[PDB]
């Protein structure tokens, strides 16, 4: 059984969003879908529960008359609905199914789910040409909103792989690098693609940084 | 106890009995036994153990049930004679089916062995139930083994309808029963015959669908109870042994009504062969 | 309902080391404590389920203890990938899903240099009127590490200068990225840029420069 949610979005602050949750089981049985959010630097925060086979959904007291969690047993999908959003909503939104541990067992990946007035721009990809080993990136520019995923070879180079943190630019765009660092043997011998995703504006850049 | 055994005959050439009271109170401890090693996280490695011992408890079962298979194909050959183109082979038929029947009861207790041996299994295991405050109990064993071995059962059983099932083989036997009549000939005796077994074959596949019907609903009421709760001790086991016992009764039913389901169509198949006989390569 | 005091805030504890965070609880919760690994851009990870049951597939270092008002997480030997935020969590079936406020557990560990690197602007940018420079700082301890721009040996400071965040990773070592941002008139005008680092590790304050 696995959790899969939306991919990332911008809201427009006074809009009303819904992140997705299909369960990968054909039906929620005797489920708890949960839902919390981690807000910016803020730890977790746990928002509400539905027990589909109940019927009934349960929020935390800061949540209750903005958030609705509803569930689709036809397609076996919990939505989470958070009305009239305003800035301090921008947080990832995560899922969970209460386990037979009495815990959280099984999590979404997450939606970043960002409240601006400001639109889906893409990014930019430039090569981080190099210049006793020797390193190697490519440089994410002018991207909003967050988030961008940056792999290596489609995935096979991951050792040595420092993908830093997006810092958002006096322009309102994010900009990050993701650096890796190789041998100067394998320089010239070796291919070398980044590959870009940025999930809000559909943008999946494979880009091939050259020495 | 001899009212109890139902017969199927699934496949142009096939036979089996199933004793009810025997399968219901197997499934009852198939029941207790996963409750309990699923309620205590520590013990779910035991599944493996259980599997193995209930896998082995259905081989010794099957192993008595094949002390009869010998009269059980004596009676089946007689079957498949009877339906093909008879005061000898009614007579064949009926010492055949009552000397097979009393085959089984001879292996009363040779059963009821296999049959205490998984009862004691079962409560051997239910008597180790620990909770950490016999006052709040958890009832997460109840969760996992309804999500993991009830509800499929549940939503394969809501998928069919089985009203409409019985509203298909009404049908067929009111257009049977008057084209009977309409029949105004060894071929009237082996139809008439067919007609009766299928008649009788209806009322068990109707019995067992009202069970079906109205276990669906009293398990999917009984769940919502028993789940995400802190229940006192006493009252934890008092309701695994119910919901055992709804799932037990439920289960034989389904087990049964879909055997039932099989067994009508494979002889309604061959009635409809003789109805193409002696209409068609005869008038 | 249940408040959870988790302490402490932040932990710099070695390799090899034992750690113990420790959950309170305003009321009496009897076994009802799940402890997670929440990890950087990862979804947080079940560790321990019901005070004190090891989740299946989580090293044996990990332990939860305690019971009641008080429970405590042990990490008998800390190793480079357990450097993650850990909380605590509790259930009551009324619900409450109350959370404990988080412990940043960072490892405290040998004195590295950093591998300074400098990275010019690419010609396919240069050609859309823009010109950002890169200075890569690898695999650095303290995480504490002060990098200034010379364009033509003058300090330019408020232009740009944004200084990615270290990840911290798992050979207990960061990383930084200060990126000096500005038109390719203004990058055109000038012909030698550097970095001037300055660090624990560096005796002398390196630069890189093109």
């Amino acid at each position: 059984v696995q959790l899969v949610q939306s991919g990332a979005e911008v809201k427009k602050p006074g809009s009303s969003v819904k992140v997705s949750c299909k369960v990968s089981g054909g039906t929620f049985r005797s489920y708890a879908i949960n839902w919390v959010r981690q807000a910016p630097g803020q730890g977790l925060e746990w928002m509400g529960r539905i027990i589909p086979i109940f019927g009934t959904a349960n929020y935390a007291q800061k949540f209750q008359g903005r958030v609705t969690i509803t569930a689709d047993e036809s397609t076996s999908t919990a939505y989470m609905e958070l009305s009239s959003l305003r800035s301090e909503d921008t947080a990832v939104y995560y899922c969970a199914r209460h386990g037979y541990s009495s815990g959280l067992d099984i999590w979404g990946q997450g939606t970043m789910v960002t409240v601006s007035s400001a639109s889906t721009k893409g990014p930019s990809v430039f090569p981080l040409a190099p210049s006793g080993t020797a390193a190697l990136g490519c440089l994410v520019k002018d991207y909003f909103p967050e988030p961008v995923t940056v792999s290596w070879n489609s995935g096979a180079l991951t050792s040595g792989v420092h993908t830093f943190p997006a810092v958002l630019q006096s322009s309102g765009l994010y900009s990050l690098s993701s650096v890796v660092t190789v041998p100067s043997s394998s320089l010239g011998t070796q291919t070398y693609i980044c590959n870009v995703n940025h999930k809000p504006s559909n943008t999946k850049v494979d880009k091939k940084v050259e020495p | 106890i001899a009212n109890s055994i139902d017969i199927l005959q699934e496949k142009e050439g096939h036979l089996d009995f199933v004793i009810i009271p025997h399968y219901t109170f197997l499934d009852y401890y198939k029941h207790l036994s996963y409750n309990s090693i699923y309620h205590k996280s520590s013990t779910y490695g035991k599944y493996i153990a259980v599997d193995a011992f209930i896998k082995k408890i259905n081989e010794a079962y099957d192993k008595v049930k094949s002390k009869c298979n010998d009269i059980k194909n004596d009676l089946i050959a007689t079957i498949k004679k009877l339906e093909h183109p008879f005061k000898k082979m009614m007579d064949e038929y009926n010492t055949k089916k009552k000397k097979l029947i009393k085959c089984i009861k001879n292996h009363e207790n040779d059963f009821n062995k296999i049959c205490m041996d998984m009862k004691n299994y079962g409560t051997n295991l239910f008597e180790q139930l620990s909770c950490y405050n016999n006052n709040f109990c958890n009832t997460n064993g109840i969760r996992y083994h309804y999500d993991e071995y009830i509800h499929k059962l549940i939503l394969s059983v809501k998928s069919k309808n089985l009203n409409k099932d019985l509203s298909d083989m009404t049908n067929i036997l009111q257009q049977s029963e008057l084209l009977l009549t309409n029949l105004n000939y060894i071929y009237i005796d082996t139809i008439k015959f067919i007609h009766k077994e299928m008649k009788h074959i209806f009322n068990r596949i109707e019995y067992h669908t009202k069970i079906i019907n109205d276990k669906t609903k009293i398990i999917q009421d009984k769940i919502k109870l028993n789940i995400w709760r802190t229940f006192q001790k006493d009252e934890l086991l008092k309701r695994i042994l119910d919901m055992s016992n709804e799932y037990s009764l439920f289960i034989t039913s389904d087990h049964l009504r879909q055997m039932l389901y099989n067994t009508f169509y494979s002889k309604e198949k061959h009635l409809n062969n003789i109805f193409h006989h002696l209409i068609y390569v005869l008038q | 309902d249940i408040q959870m005091t988790q302490s402490p805030s932040s932990l710099s504890a070695s390799v090899g080391d034992r750690v113990t965070i420790t959950c309170q609880a305003s009321q009496d919760i009897r076994d009802s404590l799940n402890w997670y690994q929440h990890k950087p851009g990862k979804a947080p990870n079940l560790l321990i389920s019901d005070a004190s049951n090891l989740e299946t597939g989580v090293p044996s270092r990990f332990s939860g203890s305690g019971s009641g008002t008080h429970f405590t997480f042990t990490i008998s030997s800390l190793q480079p990938e357990d450097i993650a935020t850990y909380y605590c969590q509790h259930y009551d079936n009324l619900p409450s899903y109350t959370f404990g406020q988080g412990t940043k557990l960072e490892i405290k560990r040998t004195v590295a240099a950093p591998s300074v690197f400098i990275f010019p602007p690419s010609d396919e940018q240069l050609k859309s009127g823009t010109a950002s420079v890169v200075c890569l700082l690898n695999n650095f301890y303290p995480r504490e590490a002060k990098v200034q721009w010379k364009v033509d040996n003058a300090l330019q400071s408020g232009n740009s200068q944004e200084s990615v965040t270290e990840q911290d990773s798992k050979d207990s070592t960061y990383s930084l990225s200060s990126t000096l941002t500005l038109s390719k008139a203004d990058y055109e005008k000038h012909k030698v840029y550097a970095c001037e680092v300055t660090h624990q590790g560096l005796s002398s304050p390196v630069t890189k420069s093109f």
